[PDB]
């Protein structure tokens, strides 16, 4: 009985990496917003890099979800 | 419309292909040894 | 189990795309851009 | 003399009519007060560009009222090479740089 | 027959057609549909010559224009009612990750060769401190495979299989109940959000895969 | 200090500071031009569109 | 000049001319285009100096 | 059912795209079309002037 | 160029012109600008403080009532102040205590006048503070 | 029995990842405010490019919601 | 019987999920106030954005506490 | 006998949410202080708005405390 | 059966640092974005450094998940 | 049948400590990025300081992972 | 037995304290880099003591690690 | 075993407290460094204050290590 619930507990514990990834992604968005306000013109030269970083974080964020799923199913 | 221009990937993309062949061979070996399935 | 069923069966497209697009796909845009450059000169 | 000449062409152009500026040597406080009034009259800071048709006495009289540009509040922060010298969001550099550039240019 | 062949058949039928059929007659004017390639290829070349700048830009830029689209197309099967980007297994990223890393080590070993010991220390940390820097350079080289391997893969797999959870749980958002009204109809609105999330994540992840590949390749193609 | 809210301009603030700093000094430092710095006879009469130089108040 | 202009004032099919037919009209277009991509460089000096590259939108 | 909610959501997502992404892609295609059209027309009328 | 140059040329009488120095620490508007050598490309409006311009010789201290010190990339500190001050004439007791308080009479004027003179309210305290 | 309540606890544990969405959802507004103060002009373009991130931010808790639900029903 | 203990413990553990909505609104108010001091002309624009940021941020904390309440009463 | 022990432990753990409110009201008041120092006048519209933010922030710790008290009894 | 349960428990414990890895990496991307909006000329001297840093920041989290990986199989 | 179980649990739990180094290498990268943006010529001088920081930062995570695996092996 | 088991579990768990070491290393290195950017002639000025500060933060992590080392030892 | 089990587990739990000191002392050191760089005159008036601050930060970490020192004995 405990062996089965062990996977559920392990997934619940491993599934807590979402918050930091969310914080970082919001940080990237905030810096993009700040660069847009301070530097309205050059915003295009960074918006591509902005999405590059946003994904560079959200991919690991979803990787946490996947690693939880590997114990979830 | 469609042509076949001389695209050099034989002497340009040889190293990656060789590495990929070694990787496929290692995967075949692990299909029998490391994973034993 | 099912390991030797999509490995090569999937990477076949990866190996082929090098000969496929390079003489096929990017050739279209390259020739079009070069020709448009010729009209530009 | 400049006051009379400016009143001659366009009545709607002269926004100030101050006399007796050439009373003596160029004083820092008098020039600064003239600028501060200019920086407060009709939003001359909002004037996107301002050209100083000013004398350029080379040695004795080799001059005319030569025209030059002024770096304003918008043109100071976003200059192309303004990336070299950095500014602070809190310090509000651009406005102060515009005002002080007007001050130094006007006094000189 | 085999299901894997049918899975790869979509790619085998789309790759040639989208450029040999979407264009009208291979005309230089750039059709309204052909505006898609007319915008995509130029941005691709921008990064390709950019990130791989130097004489190494022309070494594999066509390889980049090739390798970028394979994963993006393979993951395009995410929004179907029975969607499957490589039958929920997709061992393909394993093929493209470690082999490409070994190809980088070969570009350091076939072209750069014995100078391969002169890249792991970008700036300093000499013999008094080289091993510590190499200890993280090794981790970086090892994990560059996993950064482009299964990363876009996990993103795609989750963005697609979240629909399974959505159906299994909220089958009864409004089907047979008195809760069919405005009370619970907001829970069923997460499916389209998941679709938009998967759709953006897949394209962004393919672009990021290409960028990470270029970043890894130019690091071992231009020793500092 | 209070140049931010309701003054005239940065020049006004630094000039009032100059006047006070000179006041924070005796005759052994304040040269003659400091007098014109204090005695400003520039008479500011902002004109108008209809050439209305209202009043030449000392600057 | 007169004949070329007569072959210009109504004989410049800028919309519906075949793209690869430019290499037919320009004999070196085919050779150079094969030459341009052949050595490995996929870029030309200002190949789009008067054109746009564009992002996805 | 297992393949039902996604099936019903497919048309919803497609309509959502048609709401903005269809006209957006139309505008993006038309802008580049007119830009390239002017770029070729200027070259044409300038070669005509060069012959002149 | 090695070291650090200062251009302290106020609209009254220019004091320094590109002379070398080891420190020009001054009271900037957002804080205390202790640019010793080279500095970095950044120019700040200044607050009434002390500019102890540390030349190759000793650091002369002069309570300066404002300016902007442009830190040009050539280690040039263009300090276009509004006032000049000695290391000895900028140091006194009675002149720095009664003048501000007498000026507090001017603060009895209307709202805009008091808003202007609020700067003078603390102006003289800075000199007596930095005189040491 | 021995696994279902453990799944409930795992759902609660996966729910504790909502802090990332919470922190980010207002860091985005903080960036918007900073832009408005620093660049009142650019804030207009920023709001379209910041509201989306705020919505994109909520996905962090959305993963939390999904994980808890799979462990709570 | 242990289901009650597990539900209480899970609710208590999930009772850490609203911390992000806590300090989040803090940072939001922080930037709004600092900017309002930086420019009073943006005070009106901040509040029509501050309210939306605060409510949307706290919505996640509400969801996490609803997860606990389902394990608390439901 | 286990139910009361669990109620006590869960009440102790649910008290952790006081940290967020303590930091959050602190951040709001800190911004009030910084803004007053930088712009003295705007304190009139800030300190009231600072109270409003305190209400929107410390309410989180209030909700956590109320839930913990409900669970403890 | 306890050993497998505990392997699951441990694999649930390793995957929390991925939050911090995402935070750090996306912060690095954010800083690159802002610095570029500041000095557009600084792109050449910046982007390689951050691509080197943030990739390692996310790699730390991936290797941390590797801790969960081995105990998972 | 617990010492193996507890070794697995502790080995899994040890992965949290590397999060500091993972975020911190990116923090140092961000500061270097901003410094180069303000002063590109400082990149050369800081790269030695960059090595100094990276070595003193990543070692904590490296030894953390090594010790985590060692108690399992 | 069980005592050694809990010794192992605690040895694993205490290793989470390396996060503070990492963040301190970040703080020292990053702020030193920034100080070098702002005043390039401050590199030599601060190298004698800033490296010592990094060593102090690192010795704090050393004190964090020594407990686990004795845990594997005695 | 249970007595030594707790005297080891609680010891490890107290042991992670050195993180607070590792951050606190580094923060003061970094702050003094930046102050000296942005104020060369501040070094002479802050360096003894810098050492005092390092002491003022490391006190919490010494407290944390103290409990483990007592617990082990």
């Amino acid at each position: 009985q405990l062996v089965l619930a062990a996977k559920y507990i392990g997934a619940g514990i491993s599934t807590i990496g979402l918050l930091g990834a969310g914080i970082g992604i919001a940080i990237v968005f905030a810096a993009l917003i700040n660069g847009v306000s301070r530097n309205p013109s050059i915003k295009d030269t960074v918006f591509p890099m902005a999405i590059l970083g946003f994904a560079l974080s959200e991919a690991t964020g979803l990787f946490c979800l996947m690693v939880s799923f590997l114990l979830l199913f | 419309m469609l042509k076949r221009f001389p695209t050099p990937i034989l002497k340009v993309y040889w190293p990656f292909f060789v590495a990929g062949a070694a990787v496929y061979y290692g995967m075949s070996k692990a299909a029998d040894l490391s994973s034993n399935t | 189990f099912y390991f030797m069923n999509q490995l090569t069966y999937g990477f076949l497209l990866m190996i082929t795309l090098l000969i496929l697009f390079s003489q096929f796909f990017l050739p279209m845009i390259l020739r079009l851009y070069v020709s448009r450059l010729f009209i530009s000169k | 003399k400049i006051k009379m000449q400016l009143l001659r062409t366009h009545p709607n152009n002269i926004k100030l009519s101050i006399n007796g500026i050439g009373k003596d040597a160029p004083t820092f406080q008098e020039s600064a007060l003239i600028a501060d009034k200019l920086l407060s009259v009709m939003k001359a800071g909002t004037y996107p560009k301002i050209s100083i048709f000013y004398n350029d006495p080379v040695s004795s009289l080799s001059f005319e009222p030569s025209e030059k540009p002024i770096f304003n509040a918008k043109t100071i922060e976003q200059s192309p090479s303004f990336g070299k010298f950095e500014i602070d969001t809190d310090a509000n550099v651009p406005r102060d740089l515009f005002e002080y550039t007007l001050a130094n240019q006007m006094l000189t | 027959l085999t299901t894997f062949s049918l899975y790869t058949i979509i790619v085998l039928l789309v790759i040639t057609s989208l450029y040999t059929l979407t264009n009208n007659n291979n005309k230089i004017i750039g059709s309204r549909w052909l505006i898609s390639q007319e915008a995509i290829y130029d941005t691709i070349m921008n990064m390709t010559k950019g990130q791989i700048g130097g004489k190494n830009w022309g070494l594999y830029f066509p390889m980049i224009f090739t390798l970028f689209m394979f994963i993006f197309i393979a993951n395009l099967i995410s929004m179907i009612p029975y969607s499957f980007a490589l039958s929920a297994h997709l061992v393909f990223i394993i093929s493209l990750s470690i082999v490409i890393w070994l190809g980088n080590t070969i570009l350091g070993l076939y072209k750069h060769g014995w100078v391969f010991f002169s890249l792991f220390v970008p700036a300093g940390t000499p013999l008094p401190l080289v091993p510590l820097l190499v200890i993280i350079e090794t981790l970086s080289y090892f994990a560059r495979a996993i950064s482009l391997g299964l990363r876009l893969g996990s993103n795609i797999l989750a963005g697609h299989l979240l629909m399974v959870i959505l159906a299994g749980l909220t089958f009864n958002f409004m089907l047979i109940n008195l809760f069919t009204l405005v009370f619970g109809f907001v829970p069923l609105a997460m499916i389209l959000a998941i679709m938009m999330l998967e759709f953006a994540i897949g394209i962004i992840q393919g672009y990021v895969w290409a960028i990470l590949t270029a970043s890894y390749l130019k690091d071992a193609v231009y020793l500092h | 200090s209070a140049w931010r809210k309701a003054g005239i301009s940065y020049a006004a603030y630094l000039n009032v500071a100059a006047q006070a700093i000179r006041s924070s000094l005796k005759t052994e430092l304040q040269t003659a031009s400091v007098l014109n710095r204090s005695q400003t006879d520039a008479f500011y009469t902002q004109y108008k569109n209809g050439t209305a130089a209202s009043e030449p108040t000392p600057i | 000049l007169q004949s070329t202009l007569d072959n210009i004032q109504s004989a410049r099919p800028f919309d519906e001319l075949t793209v690869d037919d430019l290499t037919k009209i320009k004999p070196e277009i085919d050779a150079k285009v094969e030459e341009m991509v052949k050595k490995g460089k996929w870029d030309v000096p200002g190949y789009k100096d008067r054109f746009g590259n564009l992002n996805v939108m | 059912n297992d393949e039902s909610i996604l099936l019903l959501t497919f048309l919803g997502f497609t309509g959502l795209v048609a709401k903005y992404l269809a006209p957006a892609y139309k505008d993006f295609a038309d802008a580049r079309m007119k830009k390239v059209s002017d770029v070729l027309n200027a070259s044409r009328n300038k070669h005509v002037e060069a012959v002149k | 160029s090695s070291g650090l140059k200062l251009q302290f040329a106020l609209p009254h009488e220019t004091l320094y012109s590109g002379s070398e120095v080891t420190q020009v620490n001054l009271p900037a508007k957002s804080g205390r600008i202790g640019v010793l050598a080279n500095h970095v490309p950044t120019v700040e409006q200044l607050l009434p403080g002390v500019v102890e311009v540390m030349e190759g010789s000793n650091s002369k201290k002069f309570f300066i009532s404002g300016g902007f010190a442009t830190v040009q990339p050539d280690s040039q500190l263009c300090v276009t102040a509004i006032e000049a001050f000695p290391l000895e004439s900028f140091s006194q007791e009675n002149i720095k205590n009664l003048l501000a308080e007498a000026k507090k009479n001017v603060s009895s004027s209307d709202a805009r006048e008091a808003a202007e003179a609020a700067i003078q309210v603390e102006v003289l305290e800075n000199l007596q503070s930095v005189l040491k």
